[PDB]
Parts: C-alpha cells; structure tokens; sequence
C-alpha cells in the first residue's frame, strides 16, 4: 500500500482520488493520501473552492516512483513532483502517518469498481497519450483538446488519442464504399486493431482511459473519443465474442459509475440509441442495455 | 451549407456545379403473384446529373440487371447513384471537374460524400428545395431512351435545348423547373399544353418544341394556371 504526501493544503480544494473526493480548508492541516492500492493507475484530481472552473490533477501508478503533491503560489495549482531521495520520502511519510495527518483511499474490501474502470489501462499508453516524457505521471484537465479536435492548438498540451473518423480513406477501403461503412469491420479488426492498436487490450485501455478523463475533468474531446470506440465496435458486424462480452463488463462498470446528474451532457443519445438498439451487436450487451434503461431511460 | 431561397444566384456563377437527382434510380411495379402476395417488378432507371448553368444533362441509364441478386434495393440505389457521380467526376477533365455537387436528396449525403473521399475539395451540398426533377422520365425523349436500353447505358442531352442563344442560364433554370413543376402536378395537361398547336414542332436534336419568345410566354402563362388550378383542385380554394 503506497502513499502520496502532500506538503501543505494552502487554498481550499476539493481533491479527488480515483472516484472518492473529500474537501480540504484553506490551510488545514491536510498532508496526504495512504492505503493506496498498488497494481492499478490511479488519478489525483483538483477543485479549486474559488474557481471551479478547470479541474485538473494526475495519472500516476506509485510502482514507478515515489510522487507528492506541491502546491505552486505562482502557477496557482497543486503540482505532482517525484522525490528522487527514498529515504528522505520514506521519513517524510512515516512522520506524516505518526501524525495522523493522511487520509486513507477508502476502499470497501467487496469493491472491484476501480479495477473493472481500468482494467486494461496502463500508465505507459497514458504517457503515450499525454505526452510530457521527463515526468513519470500524467496531468490531464477540462480544457485540453484532442489531436484529431486540432485538425477541425497547442500540440505539447494535446490529447493524442487514437483518430477515428468513419468518412475517412482510412476507414474505407476503395470498391467497399457501402460495405465499409455499413459494416465498419474492416476498419475495427484490419485497421485498428490489427494495425494500430495491435491487440483488444490496448483498445479497451484507450477507451477506458477516454471515459475516465470525460468523466473526472469533464474533458469533452475525451467523451467524444469513447463513444467514438463504442460505435466503431457496435458497427461491426463480425467481432470478436471474447471483446463483446468484455465490452458488455466495461460499459455496465462505466454507466454505473457514471454521476447520475451529469448523464446529460457525458452521454451521447444518437450512439447509445444506434448501439443498444439499431446496430449489429444491439443484442450482445445485455448487461450495458439493462443498466442503461433501468438509469437513464429518458435518454433512450 | 444548404441550396436555398437565400443563395439562388449561385446555380448560375461560373463556378462548375451538379445537381443530383436519385428518384429515378430504383422504379418497380408493385403486383400481386399467383398466390395473391405482392411482389415488385423492377424497371429501368436512371440517374439526373445536371449542370444548371450550361443546360448539360448526364442521364446514367439504371438497367434492371444492376439489381439482381441484391438486398434493399432502395438503400443500394443510393450507392449505385453515388458510385456512379463519382465514375462520372473521375471521367472529366480536371477542368471540367465540378466544385460542388447538390444532391436534391438528403439521403444522398453520405454515399456521396464517402464515394468522393478521394475529392476532399469538391464540396457535397443538400438543398432545402423541392425540386421537381422526378419529371424527368414526363419528358418523352429521355423515358423512351430509358426504357429502351439493354444495357448499362450513358446519354448526354442539353435539356435547354437552344434556349442560352435567347436567355440567361437563370431564366433558362426558371423555364425548366416550371415546366417539369407543371408536368409533374399534372402531366397530362402540361403535355397537352406543350402539344396543342402541332404547328410547334419538337426539332430532332430537341426535347421541346421550338416557341418563340412570345410562345414561351404564353406557355409559361399556361403552366403556371395549371400549377394554381390542381392546388386548388387538390386543396379546394
Ligand atoms: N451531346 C452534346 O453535345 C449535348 N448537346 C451537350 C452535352 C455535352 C456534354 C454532356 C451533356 C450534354
């Protein structure tokens, strides 16, 4: 079980971690989390009282270096850093657990919901993603925009998701206008998984990773490439059944996760509608199609 | 954006366009079988590619044997259609390559637009008019052709016939809609109209008869009262 300290709490901020989040005063006594799971990624994220406008905060997995939390009066934000000296962060913590001074990630021992939202995502296709090389950990927040949102301004501070684009050359193969986009198999299987994402894995971990983003900064390039991942999959009408079925999982643990108040701006009705009841694979996610009506019926 | 009211003029600049007419590409008969279900009996078809600033008219004959074997025909139309705008571009010269096409369907957007990928500069438009071009098959010498063919077939026609030597693409535009609006409320009138004095003749070369100025007149008069008399016939007024 791991630990990210924080050095002080010096403006009043709502911090995140994985999908709990607790206040924090100005100037309370506040000097981190503990208890963290090891073995999946997480995210520290931040809301600031003042302006809730810009939540940010930071992909990070603890198996890959010891990281804190800085507050920067100049830049004005909490600030991820690594501590390159173990043994002075090992005394920092240990003095800051003997004063009590931590929150403890507040996992129920039942609770797989944190596993089952990033199953497949990993901190080096983040850093694929969210490109920033000198740092371990991956800071994300609700303004950055995507690469293929540049195309339709800032490269460093971009989102390279994979680009998706069904009227694409890439997505239609010449003589196959109508076969290829009425049935986008070729391009999920050939193209996509075959060619760039190279197995199902690394896709689910995108997609994952696109929803989490959507969901914790309210990133709307983000929202817009999940139900781009779902689309291109439920328009195939030869998938994998092992990715059916794992796909069912993701999106029942993603909809139930999801705050039912923000269901309205975070889910696209034109796509769930087509997936769930129009397209190829609307009979193979029973378990989305039953969460997905018993919680926003309005929506479809 | 969309073809309108608004930005009417544009049909008649000097920047090369297409219209796009798809009704025509699927045509059945519905009758009943010895069973007494219903069954459909495709006939030949055709595709209406218009250039409204020159009058020039690709009409891609539709032969019923490209419907054998197939499933939803109509959706397959709509590709058909795509697939052969797009052969037709392919086959222009650069120059002669239209900027715009105007597809008189919404349907007609995405086969269209995915059809052209490898044209990302020829812009692919709807209209918000209803354009009667589905008259086209009232206008004897393209049915005749239409229904005559064999096989997979191209004809070219100039549907103004000479009438740019006398008038304006816009005025030669306005003629034309007109008369198919007309033929298409009610045909056998509008033909009627078009055939009364048989002093009038249709030239070999022509679709319609050779009026005079003061004749065009009097028949545009005609045909707009026949488009006022079945609005009220149909609507009662
Ligand atoms: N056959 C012809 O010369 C027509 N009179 C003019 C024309 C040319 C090219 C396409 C359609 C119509």
């Amino acid at each position: 079980m791991n630990t990210v300290p924080f050095t002080s709490a010096p403006i009043e901020v709502t911090i995140g971690i994985d999908q709990y989040s607790f206040n924090v005063k100005e100037n309370q006594p506040f000097h981190g989390i503990k208890d963290i799971p090891i073995g999946h990624v997480h995210v520290i994220h931040f809301q600031h009282a003042d302006n809730s406008s810009m939540r940010y905060g930071y992909w990070f997995d603890c198996r890959m270096g010891n990281f804190y939390i800085q507050y920067d009066p100049k830049d004005g934000l909490y600030k991820m850093m690594e501590e390159r000296d173990g043994a002075k962060f090992e005394n920092i913590v240990h003095n800051f657990k003997e004063r009590q001074m931590m929150v403890s990630y507040p996992k129920i021992d039942e609770d797989d919901t944190w596993y089952n939202l990033t199953e497949f995502v990993q901190m080096d296709k983040i850093r694929k993603i969210v490109r920033k090389d000198e740092n371990q950990f991956s800071y994300v927040d609700s303004s950055m925009t995507t690469v293929q949102e540049n195309e339709l301004s800032d490269p460093a501070h971009s989102l390279n998701y994979t680009v998706i684009n069904f009227k694409s050359r890439e997505a239609i193969r010449p003589g196959h206008e109508m076969e290829d986009f009425l049935d986008k198999s070729y391009y999920l299987n050939t193209v996509m998984l075959q060619g760039i994402f190279k197995n199902s894995s690394n896709y689910f971990g995108e997609l994952q990773f696109a929803f989490l983003n959507a969901m914790f900064f309210g990133n709307y390039g983000s929202s817009l490439q999940w139900h781009a991942m779902i689309e291109l999959i439920c328009s195939s009408a030869t998938v994998p059944k092992h990715m059916l079925d794992k796909l069912d999982e993701i999106l029942y643990y993603q909809i139930k996760t999801l705050p039912e108040q923000y269901s309205d701006i975070l889910l696209n009705e034109r796509v769930w509608n087509i997936c769930l009841y129009s397209s190829f694979q609307k009979n193979s996610l029973h378990n989305t199609e039953k969460i997905m009506e018993n919680k926003y019926p309005e929506l479809l | 954006g969309a073809m309108n009211s608004s930005n009417y003029a544009e049909l008649f600049n000097n920047d090369i366009k297409l219209f796009v007419d798809d009704t025509n590409v699927y045509r059945v008969t519905v009758h009943k079988t010895f069973e007494g279900n219903v069954a459909t009996k495709a006939i030949n078809g055709c595709i209406f590619t218009l250039n409204p600033k020159t009058g020039h008219l690709f009409l891609k004959i539709i032969h019923t044997s490209v419907w054998a074997g197939q499933k939803r025909l109509s959706q397959l139309a709509k590709w058909k259609t795509a697939e052969e705008v797009s052969a037709l571009v392919r086959s222009l010269p650069k120059e002669e390559q239209p900027k715009q096409i105007i597809v008189t369907r919404k349907a007609m957007l995405d086969p269209l637009e995915v059809h052209m990928l490898d044209f990302p500069n020829i812009a692919i438009r709807p209209t918000e008019l209803r354009l009667p071009f589905s008259a086209a098959m009232s206008i004897d010498k393209l049915s005749d052709v239409v229904m005559k063919a064999t096989e997979p077939q191209m004809v070219l026609f100039n549907i103004y016939d000479d009438w740019l030597d006398r008038i304006s693409s816009y005025t030669a535009f306005s003629r034309l809609t007109l008369l198919l609006r007309a033929l298409k409320t009610n045909e056998e009138s509008a033909k009627m109209i078009l055939l009364s004095d048989p002093t009038i003749t249709i030239k070999s070369y022509h679709l319609w008869p050779s009026f005079t100025d003061e004749q065009w007149i009097t028949i545009e008069s005609q045909m707009r009262d026949l488009i006022l008399t079945e609005y009220g016939r149909k609507y009662n007024v």
